[PDB]
This record gives structure tokens, C-alpha cells and sequence, in this order.
């Protein structure tokens, strides 16, 4: 099986060589595209916080959409632009089910070699451009945004490693789900909450309490109250309100 | 960037490991 793997690995290197040659230009662009939507959200946030506070001040003293549509058109443009900076790349480099199938077959042929060499830890790095690309403009609180269950990375991996055998603490697939959710999704969720969420929307606030509990209830082993990244996520949510009062 | 060195390393490791597996086969 190493001889067939050697053939496969040499084919893989050429396959990845075209990807990385392309990526030499596209890796700076990932940072640029991520900055572009965040600055656009910053433009949205700076304009809307200033104007809506004046509206809320009048409304609160009483009791004591145009920009959003314009923003959505440019947000969709950046979303499509991000998918067009990666449209000139083969489907096999971004279809997560195709990638998963290769590594599952790799483990199915070389279980000992996959577990001992921690080959599964290469998956979050290969998915690192992919997860950042898919979660780029994503914010599940908006009226036209997809839920986290409606993405390739979550659905394919939701039962990955959830085998009927007793969960060993060092089983690479059993450890894959904590690693991707805690170390990749939660920092991304922190960046999303700090730079993209608009706390004044009551509807988003209703979704916020629901969606936070949903993640905790779906992964009580990982997304628990003791988890430092979950704590960082919970702390960031409160701090975003503070900054929203400062701006 | 990391994928270039890491994936190619496995190719060079497999060529070495074939000699190592043969050495381990011979020893056993």
C-alpha cells in the first residue's frame, strides 16, 4: 500500500503544485478580501451606529434600510468576487466532501499510519483557506444568511469521528471535531462578532441567544463553559456592546 | 505555503520508508 500511496503522493504533489502556484497570488488576496468585507462592515457600522443612536435617543426620550440594501449589494459583490478568485481553481480543492473522501480512504487503508502520524491535523490547514472563504461574509443573524448547518464544513464533519467505539482522547478523528470547532470556528466567530455584528438589531439579538446555545448544545464536550475559546467568544459578545456605545 | 514542503516530505519519506520496511522485514 505504500507503493500505491507513493504513486498517489507524487500525483498529489503536482496537483497541489498548480494550486500553490495559483495560491502565491491568492493568499495575499484572502487577507485583502477579508479586510474588504470587514472595512465595508466598518463603513456600515460607523454610518449606522451614528445615525441609529440619534434615532434611538429620540425614541428612548419619548418613552422615558436604505443603507442596508446598498450594503447587501456590495457584500454580495465581495462574496461573488471571493468565489471568483477561487473559480479558476478545480472543484476538488474546495469541495469538502471530495477532500474528506480522500482522507477517509487514506485512513481506511492506513489506520495505524494515519493515527500515529496525525495526518488528520493537515485537514484544518487545507480547510484554512476554505473555511475562511466560506465564513468570510457569513453572519447567521441576518435575514438572508445561511445557517452553519447549511455549509459543507459542518455537515460533512458533524458525524466525522463519532464512531461507535469508546472515544479515545488521542484518536485523531475523535480529536478532529474539537480542533476545528474550538481553534478555527470560534476565533472566526470572535472576529465576526467583533467586526460584522450590528448589536442594535433586535431580531439579530433574538437569533444571537438562540444560535449561541445551539452551538453549546450541539457540542457540549467542546463548546462548554469551561472552554477558553468559548469563554473568549462569550466575553467578546459583551465587549462588542461596549464598543458599539463608544462609536 | 506549508503544503509544498509537507506533502513533498511524505514522498521522500515513503522512498526512505520502503528501504526501512525492507530493513525491518529483513531483520524480522
Amino acid at each position: 500500500g505504500i507503493g500505491e500511496r507513493y504513486k498517489f503522493l507524487q500525483e498529489m504533489r503536482g496537483y497541489v503544485q498548480d494550486l500553490l502556484e495559483c495560491f502565491s497570488e491568492k493568499v495575499p488576496l484572502i487577507n485583502e478580501l477579508e479586510s474588504a468585507i470587514h472595512q465595508l462592515y466598518k463603513q456600515r457600522a460607523s454610518r449606522l451606529v451614528q445615525r441609529r443612536q440619534d434615532d434611538i435617543k429620540d425614541e428612548s426620550s419619548e418613552f422615558s434600510s436604505t443603507d442596508i440594501t446598498n450594503f447587501n449589494l456590495e457584500k454580495d459583490r465581495i462574496s461573488k468576487e471571493s468565489g471568483k478568485v477561487f473559480e479558476d481553481v478545480l472543484e476538488s480543492f474546495y469541495s469538502i466532501d471530495c477532500i474528506k473522501s480522500q482522507f477517509e480512504a487514506w485512513r481506511s487503508k492506513y489506520y495505524t499510519s494515519y493515527k500515529d502520524a496525525y495526518i488528520g491535523l493537515c485537514l484544518p490547514k487545507l480547510f484554512n483557506p476554505l473555511i475562511r472563504l466560506q465564513l468570510l461574509t457569513w453572519t447567521p443573524l441576518e435575514a438572508k444568511c445561511r445557517d452553519f448547518e447549511n455549509m459543507l464544513w459542518f455537515e460533512s464533519l458533524l458525524f466525522y469521528g463519532c464512531e461507535e467505539r469508546e472515544q479515545e482522547k488521542d484518536d485523531v478523528d475523535v480529536a478532529l471535531l474539537p480542533t476545528i470547532v474550538e481553534k478555527v470556528i470560534l476565533p472566526k466567530l470572535t472576529v465576526i462578532a467583533e467586526n460584522m455584528w450590528d448589536p442594535f438589531s433586535t431580531t439579530q439579538t433574538s437569533r444571537m441567544v438562540g444560535i449561541t446555545l445551539k452551538l453549546i448544545n450541539g457540542y457540549p464536550s467542546v463548546v462548554n463553559a469551561e472552554n477558553k475559546n468559548t469563554q473568549v467568544y462569550l466575553k467578546a459578545l459583551l465587549l462588542r456592546m461596549r464598543r458599539t456605545l463608544d462609536d | 505555503p506549508e503544503l509544498e514542503h509537507n506533502l513533498q516530505l511524505l514522498i521522500d519519506l515513503t522512498e526512505q520508508e520502503i528501504i526501512q520496511n525492507d530493513r525491518q522485514l529483513q531483520y524480522e
